[PDB]
């Protein structure tokens, strides 16, 4: 499945040939990979959960405590607050 | 608080007792809540 | 692909389906490639008939064995079909 | 050091000997640990 972004292997087939020019094939192995289609899936949803997460206040998305998802960190004067 | 950069809080801080207060120093207004002194500018050496 | 479905597809769709690897080099229908076009609404209704008027059989083999030797006037051919 | 939510640090720095210590320059209070000078504001040119 040749493309500029990525060429994936999608078809595998074992083929023999005869001395008279004939061909012997076996059922192929078909493969599929997951697709990316950002226009078809362009789904905006509100996030009311990030209450007051402000680009211009002391806020950041960070992996405190080493979890695989960022929490919301807020840095106050004397305290940090955090929502994991 | 979850008080954004374009949001205000209306609050008055006051002293409910007898003390050597200056007139107008008995109460302070808090408007943004971030180390908020009720001054447009804070200067500890302005003579006041 | 039956000859009749082919003849209908041959002017236009055969080429679209062939490039999409729905129709294989020897005229077979690729399982995942057709399904992807059915799911994607790219499939042509003309190949639907080939999933219904041409039922599939499990991959199989056939053995033909004579009971008697070549010169005999009574060579019966024993037939057996094996499906896996 | 590490601190809790809104804890401060209480420490007094003082000179234990004979010297020209001005009245109130004898000792310094520390409220926090961030290169904490003895004042609310450090000014090297306020005449003091």
């Amino acid at each position: 499945d040749e493309s500029a972004i990525a060429s994936t292997l999608v078809f595998v087939r074992r083929v023999g040939h005869e001395q008279d020019g004939n061909v012997v094939t076996l059922p192929p192995l078909e493969l599929a990979y997951q697709d990316f289609s950002p226009r078809h899936h362009a789904h905006w949803q509100p996030m009311d959960v990030l209450a007051n997460f402000n680009a211009i206040q002391r806020w950041q998305l960070v992996d405190l405590k080493g979890e695989g998802l960022p929490g919301l960190l807020y840095q106050d004067k004397g305290a940090w607050w955090y929502r994991s | 608080a979850l008080l954004g950069p374009y949001q205000d809080v209306q609050a008055i801080l006051s002293y409910g007792d007898k003390a050597g207060l200056a007139n107008g120093c008995e109460a302070l207004a808090v408007s943004h809540g971030m180390n908020d002194s009720g001054q447009f500018q804070l200067d500890f050496n302005d003579g006041k | 692909l039956s000859q009749k479905t082919f003849n209908r597809l041959a002017e236009q769709d055969w080429q679209k389906l062939y490039n999409a690897r729905i129709i294989t080099e020897d005229g077979r229908i690729c399982t995942l490639a057709y399904r992807r076009w059915v799911q994607s609404q790219k499939a042509i209704p003309q190949l639907i008939s080939l999933l219904n008027n041409g039922p599939r059989l499990p991959p199989h083999s056939l053995t033909l064995t004579t009971d008697r030797y070549d010169h005999d006037p009574e060579q019966q051919i024993r037939q057996q079909v094996v499906f896996s």
